[PDB]
């Protein structure tokens, strides 16, 4: 209703993934983008105070009927390869 | 290496060739109940030195039941062991 | 009576302010945001002119604004003032008053 | 008692009017008029006469015409008066008055 | 009416405290914690002010601090003060009060 | 009000003791302990002050320690004094009174 009566620029899309492979495509996403993931068992961010450095920044989204793209994230490089290795070094623990 | 009346067990291999692992202490089959508690990198395992040990032959639910030990444990600076019949949602939350 | 920003309670009931919930424990370990419930622990912020339930003349409220008090677990209707809460008792379900 | 719009409150009853919802949020975002359920503030058009529950002589209602108040949020009547809605509750059933 | 650690009952309601439950039998076998269930013995610390329930002036409660009382098995609201357990009580359900 | 044992019923609280059931019928056949449920014969053994009931001052309880008593099947508090089974009725649940 707010989209079409103001022309706010707002999407919704479905979270990917079923189970635990959910959640690590979401903490994935949330280091890609710099964002946060709001809800976590562990140290549970509420939604009722969400800060604007909590949300991710994205140079373009792509959204259509099959899927969504977002292209240039700006999560920081550090962390970015920290998740790369640690995720390696899960592979090479159990196959 | 285990004594004449050790125990020796056969298993299916992987490999070309045979081999022979020696197994020490406790192995009982259980794995970690959340990954949150990983402390090591290099391989995803939860290592700790000179840790307390708790046993629990029932369930742990209670945050009054839980205080107590992590009020002991912090107090002394040692890590904790919790081995129980299981871990209840609260108390895993607040553990985690 | 004495009103509290911009209203007052009417007759003999009560308005409150619960005080924040404890979130750390004695030592240095927090408390999650789910665990504490509700508090019963309480500042009188206005009263009510008086009790319709003695007959005759109506009796003043036994307590004053600014009072500390302790709270029952099971009353109280929710109200909201400038986003902040309060609620509402009758002067015979207050469990206590602090005295200094 | 003071009548209005030739209708007139029995005893201690009391007409209010419900002010209007509020439909646009303190920033330029309004609200669906499905989620504001049904509000509290009212203004008192209409008093009765006076509560019959006081033994002897009734006492006044102690709310005149033009005061606003707080509502509770389980009480009312519906009624119909030239297509504008109006509620009808006891003097006891209030919340709060509204003073300037 | 008479405080108790910084506490005081209002109106006619008593403050108590239960004495230690029996946890040796008359020999030398003791009873396990969970089976002594509830007990009645109970030590009186604070006293309320009044009965509201009185027509006219109030009364005042008829038993005084430091009293021994035998208590029912059914009322009592739950409070913690200093991680010692009281019950709060009115005048009217405290079974019998005990005398030296 | 009269104390029994060092025990005193308060207000127009009664304490009695039920008489021993009957074990052996008119004739020479005794019946299983298990038959006879209770038995509504009592003796009085303490007495309270006085009705709370009444408005005003508190009158008299109407009986008095020793007195013999019908008692209802519905009523009654258990109680231990001593090993040996005493019930707490109010003044106005005794069904009847024995006179010689």
């Amino acid at each position: 209703l707010n989209r079409l009566k103001v022309g706010l620029q707002v999407v919704a899309v479905k979270a990917p993934g079923f189970g635990d492979n959910r959640k690590n495509q979401l903490k994935d996403m949330a280091i890609a983008t710099g964002g946060a993931v709001f809800g976590e068992e562990g140290l549970t961010l509420n939604l009722e105070d969400v800060q604007p450095h909590d949300l991710g920044k994205v140079g373009e989204v792509i959204v259509t009927k099959d899927d969504a793209m977002l292209l240039k994230g700006k999560g920081d490089k550090a962390q970015i390869e920290k998740r790369i290795q640690e995720i390696i070094e899960q592979l090479d623990v159990t196959t | 290496k285990v004594g004449r009346k050790g125990v020796i067990t056969v298993k299916d291999g992987k490999t070309l060739n045979d081999e022979l692992e020696i197994i020490e202490g406790m192995k009982f089959d259980r794995g970690y109940i959340s990954p949150y508690f990983i402390n090591t990198s290099k391989g995803q395992k939860c290592e700790f030195q000179d840790a307390y040990v708790l046993l629990s032959e029932k369930k742990i639910s209670s945050i009054q039941s839980i205080v107590p030990a992590l009020e002991i444990a912090n107090a002394h600076r040692k890590p904790l062991v919790i081995i129980a019949e299981d871990v209840d949602g609260e108390a895993l939350s607040t553990l985690v | 009576g004495q009103a509290f920003r911009k209203f007052l309670p009417l007759f003999d009931r009560v308005l409150v302010e619960r005080s924040a919930a404890e979130t750390v424990t004695k030592g240095g370990i927090m408390l999650p945001e789910k665990s504490q419930g509700k508090v019963l622990q309480a500042t009188v912020v206005a009263v009510g002119s008086g009790s319709k339930g003695k007959g005759g003349e109506i009796q003043p409220v036994s307590v004053k604004v600014g009072d500390k008090v302790l709270l029952p677990e099971y009353g109280g209707t929710k109200v909201v003032l400038d986003d902040k809460d309060y609620f509402l008792f009758r002067d015979g379900d207050i469990l206590g008053k602090y005295v200094d």
